[PDB]
RNA sequence: ACAGAG
DNA sequence: TCCAGCTCCACTTAA
DNA sequence: TTAAGTGGAGCTGGATGCTCTGT
């Protein structure tokens, strides 16, 4: 379910780690700036995939580091639109359902995109589902969360950048549906 | 001409999109250019540049020619681009001097640019389908009944043709055809012996080929400038009078340039017969009219012969600046007032002249007359001759005659325009755009009307449409609708202080 | 940092399983040192996204059995984003495959969703 | 203080009423005493009005209106054939336009 | 084949040196055995010597082509 | 600062520099006249410079 | 005295002394005699790795007033300067880390 | 130019200036990739006609 | 602004 | 204290 | 006869070494 990103660095190896394959020392130092952090258009890095070329090694002067642009691919988890995943509820509130994904915990159900039979809680944190023959309106979405299925509709990217002089928002958030046949609780269906 | 590009990247982006904005906008400032640099100036690849220089030559707005080594080299027309902000003019001015037919002919030549004769008889018998009911086709014959006497009315004009290949220069075929007008043909139709009806949108070999037709703009101004002369006429002396300057001009159409200071001359004798016969006039109070119109300082006609009894011209530019002046001076009695308005006319009048003659003339006190008069320097209507007593130029030994000029206050007042309409479209863009978002909501619950209209369409769908939380927002969109509406009229209304300032700044150019 | 090519390929949770697998091969043989976090970002996205996978029925699967499976739904005239969902979800009843599949029921027969409800089941 | 021109040079010969100093800036719409001239109204001055938003509303739709291209889509799917933007095109007259310019 | 002087140059040499102390008084690995000296360039200048640096100069034509070469392998001398 | 008096140091002027130049000294030049006088780091946008 | 020539292509710069000059012919070519009043104010930035740490160390212990010694020390990612003329001189020069 | 140089402290193009060092480190360019299993062209022939 | 020193 | 550009003005050729 | 291109003469604006050492 996830993408290849191809990008290109410059990444600054420091004198004392000579002593090291230049393949790995890279590596590291690019783990360390990409992993678990969501890169703007692209989505959340989630580790190095592979390095595919690298360049030479200048020494710049002023400096004893040894500089090399480096080109490689890093697995991203972008999902497309209109897919299915798995993951277990976290919290229920009047907003809507927000879902776990793992690593990823801002998954929005909105209310506009629930299932009809019922849609306002009566002043219950806990989602409600009504169903004539079983369950007189106390089917609801556990606390503990069991794991539901969801449908990715929505997608959208927040420019967490700075605005004005320096001297937490979510900068990836992802609309599900559940209100399709075959969505839900994976016991429902 | 900044004031121009930035109002003509709003007009091609309104009317054709961004990526022809661009190499529209891109002519008109660096001037002509070979395609090749069009694209590499710009970063647009050479597949949109070629849509864009396409689109933008169909429509007459850039024209091309052959250089040396075989290269064409494209060129943009500025002022033919500014002239499709004049589009409903020119619709609404068809409209009244033909009927309903005569107005589709020239919608259809000014939207598509350039058509053939049976193209657009073809297109507006089409239209004119939703104008009738009840069985009742359009037929082709009563559309080009019009269109033959719009052509000899010369509001229609066949474009420029592609040359012979045959009868010249037979053999390798040449980068750019290097058209050229034919002074002959240009108002000379085909004859068509086809006819037909135009179909309803039930939606369930070509003899005048190459005979492209387009609108004559420049016939259009003739007939501005006449309703110009006309109205200012009907105001000052009568409107008997003002038939009778309309009936000069009438004649005056199709014997005279569309740029000369005076017309063909007229006798007196033969104007009687042209008036129409409504008008219960002697020949002798006919005369009497006449020398009385020569006879104002405002010189709207003139003499200029005395062969075959009283002899009458009527002067073309002396009336335009006559008109720039009057807008000249509309201007600034509506900015500073009409007190500062009396010291304009009196500068005007009394052509060079000092402080303590204006205050003893316009009856207008000390530091009231001198802080309209400063004013007037930093807005550019007024000027400074300073003529000197020595070579110094210093201020304690010079008297500062004041001056208007008129063609210089004519083209800053011009230049005032074109911005003027810019920021006009500016505001309606901006709210616009900003409101997509009820447009949209408003769209959506009248597409839920508009789909599904009658085919299975139950009545238990008319009243969830005010159920959405749009009925409040609603006020909004009335306060959208009066926006727009005052800013596309005020759009509309500075076009007709741009044609009388811009016609005597063309008159008095003599471009030799 | 500037990016070259935002989507590239598309992944099996396969890969990643393998990847991550071959990470912790080689990971933990060295601390975290606290001299930056970024260590700690590391661990934290390796190890959530592995617990993650290992619920998930992408485990037990092989590179000839990945191969092999488009070999044998490559006849069944489907997009690289169906062929991927089918793989990376397991289905074992018939109503995810509405969802998987847009409009599965004009353009796949009723013997024809059968057909791929076993075709999954005999080879995952 | 005096300053580095003499002050009698510009003016100032009594020797007071220099003017004051001014405090806050001035404000950046200021008040104006006149308003602009109400709008023409009639039958045929409200014809333009409406024929002028009828061409907006027509040559975006027309053929010459050429949208930008769209691009990078991230994957292909059964509904490309369903929303495939269907529009006709218009072809030149390809004598009076230039042998560099075909597509 | 490279066109250009085998004989190291006085300024490759002088920044040769800058560098491999620069890279020695930040906590590389010396190449060669120390024998107590505490200086830097000293160390930089008997790894010159023994032919241990690990730097390659890069020769700039003025077209913008180059030639790589060892300092290993270019004729050093004072 | 400018002298004894205030413990001002010491003057590399345009002759020194003339003379740092004819040795191909290039980084002792950088070291001389900005890293041991004036040397200061400054936000530049990179869209309108 | 304008910017190009009095600040911009020469300018005064610091590390820098003058003093009357005397000769001593038992001195090489290649030396020059320094007084111990500009060695002491004179610095050089002496960064700790593994060739220097007990050369430094037994500097750092001297300090500020005898020559072979040391004014000011800096930790490995701070720009701030410790003043070695206070505190205990055996404990920071048992404080010193490479870097 | 050398004197734009020294203005904008940049070191100059003429004498140490005039070249580059690369570090003689043990690298592999061009490593070795990860195959990819799944998104292969030979599985994936184009739906559409 | 002047005087010095090399 | 010494020295290149810029502009004004007489001075022949040419139609 | 005069339009014009080029000579000769006067006006204008620029420049004139490097540092410390004191009042
Ligand atoms: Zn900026």
């Amino acid at each position: 379910m996830f993408v290849l990103v191809e990008m290109v660095d410059t990444v600054r190896i420091p004198p004392w780690q000579f002593e090291r394959k230049l393949n790995d020392s890279i590596a590291e130092e690019l783990n360390k700036k990409l992993a678990n952090k969501v890169v703007y258009n692209v989505g959340l890095c989630i580790c190095l995939f592979d390095i595919t070329k690298l360049e030479d090694a200048y020494v710049f002067p002023g400096d004893g580091a040894s500089h090399t642009k480096v080109h490689f691919r890093c697995v991203v988890f972008h999902p497309f639109l209109d897919e299915i995943l798995i993951g277990k509820i976290k919290g229920c509130s009047p907003e809507g359902v927000h879902v776990s994904l793992g690593f990823f915990d801002d998954i929005l159900i909105p209310p506009e995109s629930l299932q009809q039979p019922a849609k306002f809680d009566e002043a219950e944190q806990v989602w409600v589902w009504e169903y004539e023959t079983e369950e007189g309106a106390h089917d609801l979405y556990m606390d503990t969360g069991e794991e539901i299925r969801f449908r990715v509709v929505d997608e959208s990217f927040v420019d967490t950048s700075p605005t004005g002089p320096s001297s937490k928002e979510a900068p990836y958030t992802l609309v599900g549906s559940i209100s399709e046949p075959g969505l839900g609780l994976l016991s429902w269906w | 001409t900044q004031a121009e590009i930035k109002l003509c990247s709003l007009l091609l982006q309104e009317h054709f999109g961004e990526i022809v904005e661009k190499i529209g906008v891109h002519l008109i400032r660096t001037g002509s250019q070979p395609l090749r640099v069009i694209a590499h100036d710009t970063g647009t690849s050479l597949d949109q540049v070629k849509k864009a220089l396409c689109v933008l030559v169909q429509h007459n707005l850039v024209s091309y020619q052959v250089h040396k080594r075989g290269v064409v080299e494209y060129e943009a027309q500025c002022s033919r681009v500014l002239r499709m902000l004049r589009y409903p003019r020119y619709i609404y001015t068809t409209k009244t001097l033909y009927s309903d037919t005569g107005e589709l002919i020239v919608e259809e030549l000014l939207l598509n640019g350039k058509l053939t004769m049976s193209a657009v008889v073809k297109k507006v018998a089409d239209r004119l389908t939703e104008t009738m009911e009840d069985g009742k086709t359009m037929d082709y014959a009563e559309v080009s009944n019009t269109f033959v006497r719009l052509a000899d009315t010369h509001f229609v004009q066949r474009c420029p043709s592609v040359p012979t290949t045959e009868n010249s220069d037979p053999g390798p075929p040449p980068p750019a055809p290097t058209l050229v007008i034919n002074e002959k043909d240009m108002y000379l139709v085909p004859k068509l012996s086809l006819i037909g009806k135009g179909k309803r949108r039930r939606s369930s070999p070509i003899p005048d080929d190459g005979i492209y037709w387009q609108a004559n703009l420049d016939r259009f101004h003739q007939h501005f400038r006449d309703q110009a002369i006309v109205s200012a006429v009907a105001n000052r002396m009568d409107q008997t009078s003002s038939e009778i300057v309309r009936t000069m001009l009438r004649m005056s159409e199709i014997t005279t340039s569309s740029s000369a200071p005076f017309t063909q001359p007229l006798s007196s004798n033969e104007i009687f017969r042209s008036l129409p016969v409504g008008y219960n006039i002697s020949k002798q109070v006919l005369d009497q009219y006449l020398t009385l119109l020569a006879d104002d300082p405002l010189e709207f006609v003139g003499k200029s012969g005395d062969s075959g009894g009283g002899m009458y011209v009527i002067n073309l530019h002396k009336a335009l600046a006559s008109l720039a002046t009057a807008t000249l001076e509309s201007v600034v009695q509506e900015r500073f007032g009409s007190r500062c308005a009396r010291i304009f006319r009196l500068v005007l009048q009394k052509k060079h002249i000092e402080q303590k003659q204006v205050e003893d003339f316009a009856m207008i006190p000390a530091k009231e007359a001198k802080d309209m008069l400063y004013k007037m320097l930093s807005e550019n209507f007024m000027s400074l001759q300073e003529i000197p007593k020595t070579p110094d130029h210093a201020p304690s030994r010079t008297f500062y005659l004041y001056t208007v000029n008129i063609l210089s206050a004519a083209r800053m007042l011009l230049h005032r325009c074109y911005k003027s309409i810019a920021n006009l479209i500016e505001r309606r863009q901006f709210e616009t755009k900003e409101n997509k978002r009820l447009l949209e909501k408003s769209q959506r619950v009248e597409a839920i009307i508009a789909s599904m209209q009658a085919t299975g369409a139950e009545e238990a769908q008319l009243q969830e449409i005010e159920e959405m939380i749009t009925a409040p927002e609603r006020q909004q969109l009335e306060t959208l609708k009066r926006n727009v509406n005052k800013l596309d009229a005020s759009e509309i209304q500075v076009d007709e202080t741009i044609f009388l300032l811009e016609s005597y700044i063309e008159c008095t150019m003599k471009r030799q | 940092m500037e990016v070259k090519d935002a989507n590239s390929a598309l992944l099996s949770n396969y890969e990643v399983f393998q990847l991550l697998t071959d990470l912790k091969e080689q990971r933990k043989e060295s601390g975290k040192n606290k001299h930056s976090s970024g260590q700690q970002n590391l661990n934290t996205i390796t190890y959530e996204t592995l617990k993650y996978i290992s619920k998930t029925p992408c485990r037990h699967q092989s590179p000839e059995i990945v191969r092999e499976f488009l070999t044998a739904l490559k006849s069944h005239k489907l997009t690289k984003a169906e062929k991927l969902q089918l793989l990376n979800h397991r289905p074992v009843t018939a109503v995810e495959i509405q969802l998987m599949v847009e409009e599965s029921e004009e353009r796949l027969t009723e013997e024809q969703i059968e057909a791929l409800l076993h075709t999954v089941t005999s080879i995952l | 203080a005096a300053y580095t021109f003499n002050i009698e040079a510009v003016g100032f010969s009594k020797g007071e009423k220099l003017p004051d100093v001014v405090l806050k800036p001035p404000p950046l719409f200021p008040d104006t005493d006149y308003k602009p001239v109400p709008l023409k109204t009639g039958e045929g001055e409200e014809y333009m009005l409406a024929l002028k938003q009828e061409l907006r509303e027509t040559m975006k739709r027309m053929p010459y209106f050429i949208e930008t291209p769209e691009e990078r889509q991230d994957i292909e799917r059964y509904s490309k054939r369903y929303m495939k933007v269907y529009k006709e095109e218009w072809i030149p007259d390809w004598r009076r336009l230039p042998r560099e310019m075909m597509p | 084949k490279r066109i250009t002087t085998p004989y190291m140059t006085k300024y490759e040499r002088a920044r040769v040196l800058g560098t491999r102390a620069l890279q020695i008084a930040m906590c590389a690995p010396v190449m060669v055995e120390l024998e107590g000296e505490t200086d830097p360039l000293l160390i930089a200048m008997k790894e010159l010597k023994a032919r241990k640096i690990p730097i390659i100069i890069r020769r700039y034509l003025p077209d913008g082509s180059y030639e790589d070469w060892g300092v290993d392998e270019l004729i050093i001398t004072d | 600062t400018e002298g004894r008096s205030r413990d001002g140091g010491l003057r590399l002027g345009e002759m020194e520099r003339d003379c740092l130049i004819g040795y191909g000294a290039s980084m002792l030049l950088l070291e001389r006249l900005m890293i041991s006088s004036d040397a200061f780091e400054v936000d530049v946008c990179g869209q309108c410079g | 005295q304008g910017r190009f020539r009095g600040n911009l292509s020469g300018k005064r710069v610091d590390f820098s002394g003058r003093t009357v000059i005397s000769p001593d012919p038992n001195l090489r070519i290649d030396e020059v005699a320094v007084p111990v009043h500009v060695a002491k104010i004179l610095t050089f930035p002496e960064k700790v790795n593994k060739a220097n740490i007990n050369f430094l160390r037994k500097l750092v212990q001297n300090g500020p007033e005898v020559h072979p010694g040391a004014n000011f020390i800096q930790q490995r990612h701070t720009q701030m300067k410790r003043f070695l003329k206070y505190g205990n001189r055996e404990k920071m020069a048992q404080e010193l880390k490479y870097g | 130019g050398v004197s734009e140089c020294i203005i904008m402290g940049i070191p100059m193009n003429i004498g140490t200036g005039l070249f580059k060092l690369l570090h003689k480190a043990d690298r592999d360019p061009n490593p070795p990739k990860r195959p990819l299993i799944f998104d292969t062209n030979e599985f994936h022939i184009p739906l559409v006609t």
